[PDB]
């Protein structure tokens, strides 16, 4: 209590200090999104705003007299108006392409610079952009099939050179299928931690919207997005909302998803090659999937996320429970025991109440009792909310 | 107005006129009954007596009593009411006086808010109290002796350590101390030892290193006197200790530091000792964990480039930094270890110099069988293969002490071979194999290399580089007299040569830390002309004052900084932004005050002013990829000015040194696309990947160890040596003299925790690995790791991670559970 007079005396004297620091230093306000001053190059600004001018976004619609040394473009400035213009003296004749999007100027609107194609701000979002904190090692009970998983989807896009010497063309798609928190989430989000390439994360039920023909549409941006990287991941979680089975029940029911679903199919295998993208679907309901999306082309491997065995559910445990401040002798192979049909999900919640039963009793470390009543309280006392019981006959 | 109120409101008249009696039999009832009075209040904080708060005008009436008559009874009681009194108002030099000539009983009887406003007053009189008033301090002592232990006994330790310090008498601090507080003072008063100046330093670092000697902690009284670099206290720590488990646990960490102690044949068990800090098993130790963690499997650089995912000479040059620093220290590699006489030829000019050297940095720490890979390109005719082998040499002996060493037979007679290359290869060889030695027999073989007359300013550089490097920290006067003598030889115009900056390099190396030491040597430095006297005196001024923290010496340095030339005038203007990253990086709060400083250079600065901010940038915080640097770094990768280009993006590579930053790796695989028609741009490009990937994950160049607290002289020699050589990255890095990026094996080591059996096997237990928290000032047990993960030991850690044990199975030697640790059976456990 001495220094307190001198503490407050030496922090009023610093806060009065970032507030004439930023005085002259500025970064005051950003409302309107302005940057710290540190980064105006306003010198460069004032050069940019003159030497550069706007550029229209325009497509190129026709090409005439290409052979000529007069090719004229027929351009589509969006919802201004068309003209009839020739290339700038700065850009080649071969790059433009009829079709492609052009910039042109606002006084002749000749053809300035070639243009990314359009793609919807949310097929962009969807591609993962922070890998997730999961790892392969947080998955137990899934030793076989994490290796089929990363031989289609992380192998040949890692070590390409041992499939083009075998003349080998890998499966570019792979169905993640089983019971609710049986790990086909858990496993994908280990997949976009350890790829290089980039990856897409699309959930089912963003491909439903509200116009016809958009979820066909999101799709073709997908793939043509997807399509303009060297190698490329598509993750399909809950697949069974658009993936559902085509039927006419009179009515148009599910017309329009079915759509979306047949455009995804198109693109998977059609006329044109998909490209070197691989494609990943996880769905609980595998049995409503459309037979022609369950074809190898589209989904070459199913594999089967099935309730962990025993010696699966004994390695989940110990992965859920590496961190907690256990007992020496907790019989993880007991309580394996004790589940013998539970999802990984569930043995997860055993820890979490496992813990939840010493922090309730102030105990700072949960004896083996605290897990045998955590297994009562999940394993037993929730197994009416269950979904395993429903979810295996779909599966 | 409470009834109870007025019952003390009266006893100021009633009370008072007891005491306005002239009879003293009176007096005592009133007085011992006032005296308790105060006590009664004093039983709660918060409540105090405002009735007494009104006898402050009253103490007129009793002014003759306390102050007129014999001091027996009358004034004893009388005073100490006033003393209470004197609490509330500012109380200069009367809050004590009532204390100390009143009453002399227990201090705490008067309560503990009492006595923590008598502490502080005592602090504040002392100051005021010049020489001839040592006959004033007498009870002034005497409330010290009893102020402390009441501290302790309330667990108010910390406001007790402030006593002693504010007075200058932390001399008797441990005589008190007790089996139950000693770790709270000590880590109190060693976090205090970073921001208190000269000759306080030592001294709070003697005080808190005679608690653990006293207490019997001697790993962590080793800690202390590394910290002071007292070389006599290392000795006499090392041999008192009689228990040799502690002794073989206190070897690593002077290996690790890079100090060597020469034992006596006498000492119990003196062979295994002598292995411990010479790191001779640190190759086969680095070798069992890459077994371990399953990483032992050679990296090509295309492996880092990943060019697959991507929508010449210097190319060739890049790739081989990149396939020696990811697979370094590991001996073997798919691209050298192979038949690299394809790849070694690819190379060309002196990129086979540097290719050839990064063979030797694949074999780091392995002087037996590496050694046995050089010789093939040993004998080759080529001038280029047999240098850079040559300093291939120095790099497999780096961060290795060898009883008798092979590196100085296979470099002694080429350092005045006839071709300069020869020797270039020799002397940086020779400097890394011993650099933190001062051993005499290399510097005198090195030393008349630098006055060689067919020695260029190439070699004379390398030369200064070196012997700086053999003598970092030790003020050899030897070799500080020839770096003198070479520089001021030389003429005005040769000194325009930036291998000429490599010279007052040696010289601030050999006085790194120091601090007050150059003043001599920089009397010596205004001789020298201008304006490499400008930039020589700015380089030994800053190595001098390394790790120190000295706000005062950074004071000077910006005013360097503040005056902008409108290049040739400021060459010494990158140093001087350079020295506010060695002096800061001593502890965090000095460390991060100096990034927003780095900003406004970046901003406010001259091009050569900015060029070398990225640098101070990856010195401040080397292996520690943290989001605000590295985002500044991501910022000006693409500036203007070339050489912010360069220098930003090796910066970005070196602040995530060997951390494997997924994040990171992602921007300069963007930073390779946009750089890729930048041959210069994108060699910095390939550089940071490698840097980045260092050793696998496994490899950390931060010279802070001992939970950051004890700095390795050696690490910041290369540190330095590279950094400094940036400030020309056109020219050093980008010429011909990329070379210089070997001296960070100086710096390499692993982010190691292997936890030992008394035997020394390797004893895989549970451990908790999570970023470290401060735990000064909050008493009983906080958490000293937040946000962590349980695994075996054998694992990595990145910078500002602790480890703690997850059972208590075991009890580690030392409390900092880095490097190589040896872990007790815990008795207590399985009872
Ligand atoms: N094999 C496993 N190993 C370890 N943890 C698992 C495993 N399977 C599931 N979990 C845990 O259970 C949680 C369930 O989420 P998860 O994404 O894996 O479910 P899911 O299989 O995709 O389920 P749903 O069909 O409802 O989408 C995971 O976040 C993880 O913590
Ligand atoms: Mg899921």
């Amino acid at each position: 209590s001495t220094y307190s007079r001198q503490i407050k005396q030496v922090e009023d004297d610093i806060q009065q200090l970032l507030k004439k620091i930023n005085e002259l230093t500025g970064i005051k306000e950003s409302d309107t999104g302005l940057a710290p001053p540190a980064l105006w190059d306003l010198a460069a600004d004032k050069q940019t705003l003159q030497s550069e001018q706007p550029l229209q976004v325009a497509r190129c619609t026709k090409i005439i007299n290409a052979d000529s040394e007069d090719p004229k473009y027929i351009i589509n400035v969006k919802q201004f108006a068309k003209f009839v213009v020739d290339l700038s003296d700065q850009v080649a004749p071969t790059d433009i392409e009829e079709g492609m999007r052009v910039g042109v100027d606002r006084n002749k609107y000749q053809i300035h610079i070639p243009l990314p194609p359009k793609i919807d701000p949310t097929v962009t979002m969807m591609q993962v952009e922070e890998k997730p904190d999961v790892t392969y090692s947080d998955v137990g009970g899934c030793k076989e099939q994490i290796e089929k998983l990363r031989e289609v989807v992380e192998t040949p896009l890692l070590h390409p050179e041992r499939f083009v010497n075998l003349g080998i063309e890998p499966p570019k798609g792979v169905l993640l299928f089983g019971p609710p928190g049986t790990g086909k989430t858990l496993c994908a989000r280990a997949v976009a931690n350890r790829t290089d390439a980039c990856f897409i994360r699309v959930i089912g039920s963003e491909l439903v919207q509200k116009y016809v023909g958009e979820g066909a549409r999101m799709v073709r941006e997908l793939f043509e997005m997807a399509r303009t990287k060297k190698a490329c991941l598509i993750f399909f979680d809950e697949i069974d909302a658009i993936g559902g089975a085509r039927f006419d029940d009179g009515a148009g029911g599910d017309n329009e998803v079915q759509r979306t679903m047949l455009e995804l199919i198109n693109q998977l295998d059609g006329f044109d090659p998909r490209g070197n993208i691989k494609v990943l679907m996880a769905t609980n309901r595998p049995d409503t999937l459309d037979p022609a999306l369950m074809r190898p082309g589209r989904l070459d491997r199913k594999i089967e996320f099935s309730l962990p065995d025993l010696e699966g559910r004994t390695h989940i445990f110990k992965i859920h429970a590496r961190s907690m401040s256990v007992e020496r002798d907790i019989r993880f192979e007991l309580l394996a025991r004790l589940c013998p049909n539970s999802t990984g999900a569930e043995i997860r919640s055993v820890c979490t109440e496992a813990g939840m039963f010493a922090i309730r009793a102030r105990r700072k470390i949960a004896t083996e009792k605290d897990f045998l009543e955590a297994v009562n309280k999940v394993i037993k006392s929730y197994a009416k909310f269950s979904a395993t019981p429903r979810y295996m006959t779909y599966n | 107005l409470s009834e109870e109120d007025k019952q003390l409101q009266d006893e100021l008249e009633m009370l008072v006129e007891r005491l306005g009696e002239k009879d003293t039999s009176l007096y005592r009832p009133a007085l011992e009954e006032l005296r308790r009075q105060i006590r009664s209040s004093t039983t709660s904080m918060t409540s105090v007596p405002k009735p007494l708060k009104f006898l402050r005008p009253h103490y007129g009436k009793l002014k003759e009593i306390y102050e007129n008559m014999a001091p027996g009874e009358n004034k004893r009681f009388a005073a100490d009411i006033i003393s209470v009194l004197a609490m509330t108002m500012s109380g200069e030099r009367e809050c004590l006086k009532y204390r100390l000539v009143g009453s002399q009983e227990e201090l705490a009887s008067w309560g503990h808010e009492y006595v923590r406003h008598l502490a502080g007053e005592v602090a504040k009189e002392w100051q005021e109290l010049d020489d001839a008033e040592k006959v004033q301090r007498e009870p002034l002592l005497t409330l010290v002796k009893e102020i402390v232990p009441y501290n302790m006994a309330h667990n108010a330790e910390h406001e007790a350590c402030d006593l002693l310090m504010e007075i200058e008498q932390v001399d008797m601090l441990e005589k008190d101390i007790d089996e139950n507080a000693y770790a709270k003072v000590c880590l109190y008063l060693t976090s205090c030892v970073n921001y208190v100046p000269e000759p306080e330093n030592s001294a709070l670092l003697r005080c808190a290193l005679g608690v653990f000697r006293k207490f019997s902690r001697f790993p962590e009284a080793l800690r202390l006197a590394l910290m002071l670099n007292d070389m006599e206290l290392v000795e006499d720590i090392f041999t008192s200790c009689k228990d040799v488990v502690v002794q073989k646990q206190m070897a690593f960490m002077l290996g690790r530091h890079g100090v060597f102690l020469e034992l006596s044949e006498d000492v119990e068990e003196y062979e295994d000792l002598t292995e411990i800090m010479s790191n001779v098993q640190l190759n086969s130790n680095f070798l069992a964990l890459a077994r371990e963690l399953d990483i032992m499997e050679p990296k090509v650089p295309d492996d880092i480039y990943k060019t697959h995912l991507e929508n010449s000479a210097r190319m060739n040059l890049a790739s081989s930094f990149v396939n020696g620093f990811v697979n370094a220290a590991f001996g073997q590699d798919k691209l050298l270890t192979d038949d690299g006489n394809k790849w070694l030829y690819k190379n060309k000019d002196h990129g086979m110099l540097s290719a050839a050297a990064s063979l030797g940095m694949i074999l780091l720490w392995d002087v037996d069988g590496g050694l046995t890979q050089i010789d093939k390109y040993l004998y080759s005719s080529e001038d280029y293969i047999k240098s850079g082998a040559l300093l291939a040499c120095g790099i497999v002996n780096s961060g290795v002490r060898n009883e008798c060493d092979p590196a100085l037979a296979l470099l002694s007679d080429y350092v005045l071979h006839n071709s300069n290359t020869m020797r270039l290869g020799s002397i940086f060889g020779l400097g890394l194999a011993y650099a933190g030695s001062n051993r005499e027999d290399v510097l005198t073989l090195l030393l008349p290399v630098m006055g060689d007359s067919k020695s260029s300013m190439e070699v004379a550089g390398v030369t200064a580089l070196a012997c700086g490097m053999i003598a970092v920290g030790s003020c050899n006067g030897d070799v500080t007299s020839t770096i003198l003598q070479t520089i001021m030889e030389k003429s005005e115009t040769e000194l325009k040569d930036t291998y000429a900056r490599w010279l007052p390099l040696g010289l601030g190396l050999n006085h790194l830390g120091k601090g007050e030491a150059i003043e001599a040597i920089l009397a010596a430095l205004e001789v020298v002309s201008e304006p490499f006297r400008s930039f020589a005196n700015t380089l030994v001024d800053v190595c001098a004052y390394a790790g120190s923290g000295n706000v005062l010496k950074v004071q000077q340095l910006l005013h360097i900084c503040s005056e902008h030339f409108d290049a040739d005038m400021g060459a010494h203007q990158g140093v001087a932004v350079l020295g506010i990253a060695l002096i800061a990086m001593g502890e965090e709060i000095g460390a991060e005050m100096a990034l927003r400083t780095f900003g406004h250079l970046l901003r406010y600065g001259e091009p050569t002013l900015r060029r070398a901010v990225p640098l101070a940038l990856a010195l401040i915080s080397v292996s520690n990829p943290r989001l605000n640097i590295l985002d500044t770094l991501s910022k000006f990768s693409h500036d203007a000015d070339p050489e912010v280009s360069y220098n930003s993006i090796f910066a970005m590579g070196m602040v995530g040194s060997g951390t494997n930053n997924a994040r990171l790796a992602a921007m300069l695989r963007q930073l390779a696309q946009y750089h890729a028609k930048d041959p210069n741009n994108l060699f910095m490009v390939r550089l940071a990947q490698g840097l980045t990937h260092l050793g696998k994950g496994t490899l950390t160049l931060c010279p802070y160890h001992s939970d950051r607290q004890l700095m390795s002289q050696v690490a910041v020699a290369g540190l330095l040596t590279v950094l400094v050589s940036f400030l020309d990255v056109r020219n050093i890095i980008l010429g011909k003299s990329h070379y210089v990026l070997y001296g960070l094996v100086a710096a390499m080591q692993p982010r190691m925790l292997v936890t030992f059996d008394e035997e020394l096997r390797p004893l895989p237990v549970s451990v908790r690995v999570g970023q470290a928290v401060d735990v000064v000032g909050q008493a009983g047990k906080p958490k000293t790791i937040t946000g962590f993960q349980t695994h075996t030991t054998p694992v990595l850690l990145a910078h500002g991670e602790r480890a703690e044990l997850a059972t208590e199975e075991f009890l580690p030697v030392t409390p900092i559970l880095e490097g190589f640790v040896i872990l007790r059976k815990n008795p207590n456990y399985d009872l």
